[PDB]
């Protein structure tokens, strides 16, 4: 839920 | 003075010149100013007598814009400077990211964990950035091409928590080995809401800790550093208690005249 | 003290017109551009750079809301960015070219004339009638031009910029306090030149100068019995036809800089001949 | 022909008021 609620924060983190 | 401390500050040291952009030379295409309600409105003109800085834009060519911003005069004035404040922070907020992102430590911790941390933080390492950039004698910020001047009123200004917290950390003259190691301790707070491992992110943050007394210990003669890991820790819990006010801030100017960017709205809890 | 009353009623017309076609506040000049946040090519350059000094003024911008934006130009550091303020330039001076243009078709002896003799009169006076309107907006105290929002500030002595033939005229035209009748009446005469090029009904033209001078120096002696004002007339057409050599050394200038780097709008190519 | 030349100037000075 957490990472559902920060797609960009998520997207960021992951590249 | 381990070896594995000195592994520690070398990463961390890394990650800072990977990802500060100290002549933020990356940061363009910004916007800049143009060319019960009752109640809620009073609070967040209170809100943004707070938030006033001139603007300086120096030109390739060698020409100057200057931005002086309008007095408190009624209404949709004080907001001018919201949409570069935006925008600046935004870009600040992915340095910030890219910081925690290239940390072995960080990597290793789940990835709710990793938000947590972000969220709670992002506003601390900011400022502990631009301090680096604070120009005492002027009361600047020398942003590259972008210097932010205080407008001073009519020992005033030591009366805003944020503007005394800059000129307060700028007197003890750190290295850049302290100043990475002062956003280490903070992006590792156990105690931010949200955190799950709270116990290895407090084993982390103690590690970070050890290492930067440690570092004072033996790069700092005697006396006068007796006690500066003391000042630097007691900074970092005054700079968290900023960023809770400065946070409670945002959300009212956001909630009568929304202005966050998305990566904002993710990062301080705004729907 | 007694002027005819074939004066007053050209005075009254004339003051008429410069209400109903200068925006003294500039309210309505908008969306204008704003400077961005071999060996005888050579000589050319050397020359337009040359040309470029006395111009140099700072520029601000006052915001409704109490907000201020200043420029300040770069140093001439050999290049282009000598041309950064040029686009603005071209903005503000073909404003002010269609406040002149209004200014003539509202003048009912212009509007008799034909349509050719309109356009050369004009093209001939443009400059001019600019010049005398920029200096009612120009502060002699601050070396700055008060248009509206818009300011436009000398770059900081007196001999040196007093060297610089436009700059002069702009402080000795203010220090002789003109009444908006004056001004008027000095831009009546200038507009109506016999002796512009191009200029068929060069005996209406020539007659009409006349009766506006004549109108211009009663007006003086009705008014001005201070021993401050003595020959007021005579110096004022002494200045005129001043600003109409300022008037060709500036033409010159422009097609100067036109020639390395074009900037002139289109209604001024037609006005100076691009 | 200044009317030709001056397309501008023309137009402007046809629109009167
Ligand atoms: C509201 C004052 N302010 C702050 C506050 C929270 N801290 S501060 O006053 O120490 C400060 C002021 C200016 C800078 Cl550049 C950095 C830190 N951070 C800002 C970042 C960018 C801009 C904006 F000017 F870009 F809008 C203004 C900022
Ligand atoms: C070339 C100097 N200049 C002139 C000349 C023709 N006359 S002047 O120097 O007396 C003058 C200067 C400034 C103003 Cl507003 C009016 C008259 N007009 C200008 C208008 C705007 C700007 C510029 F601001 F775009 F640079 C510069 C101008």
């Amino acid at each position: 839920s957490l990472t559902e609620r920060h797609k960009i924060l998520h997207r960021l983190l992951q590249e | 003075l381990t070896e594995e401390q000195r592994m520690m500050i070398r990463e961390l040291m890394d990650a800072q010149m990977k990802t500060f952009d100290t002549t933020f030379s990356h940061f363009k295409n910004f916007r800049l100013p143009g060319v019960e309600e009752a109640a809620k409105w009073s609070q967040v003109r209170k809100d943004l007598c707070s938030l006033k800085v001139s603007l300086q834009l120096r030109g390739e060519d060698g020409s100057v814009w200057n931005y002086k911003p309008p007095a408190d005069s009624g209404g949709k004035e004080i907001f001018s400077l919201l949409p570069h404040m935006a925008d600046m922070s935004t870009y600040m907020f992915k340095g910030i990211i890219s910081f925690a992102k290239v940390i072995s430590y960080f990597r290793d911790l789940p990835i709710e964990d990793q938000i947590s941390l972000l969220k709670g933080a992002a506003f601390e390492l900011c400022q502990l950035r631009f301090n680096t950039v604070f120009n005492a004698e002027t009361g600047t910020w020398e942003c590259g091409r972008l210097s932010y001047c205080l407008e001073d009123t009519a020992q005033q200004l030591l009366l805003e928590p944020m503007l005394k917290f800059h000129y307060m950390l700028k007197k003890l003259q750190l290295h850049e080995e302290e100043y990475v190691l002062m956003q280490a301790i903070s992006l590792f707070s156990p105690d931010r809401p949200g955190v799950l491992q709270h116990r290895v992110v407090d084993q982390l943050q103690e590690q970070f800790a050890i290492t930067l007394k440690s570092y004072i210990e033996c790069n700092r003669p005697q006396p006068a550093h007796r006690f500066l890991f003391l000042k630097i820790m007691a900074m970092l819990t005054e700079l968290r208690s900023i960023n809770a006010q400065h946070t409670q801030r945002l959300l009212r100017i956001q909630d009568i005249h929304p202005f966050a960017t998305p990566l904002m709205q993710e990062l301080f809890g705004i729907t």
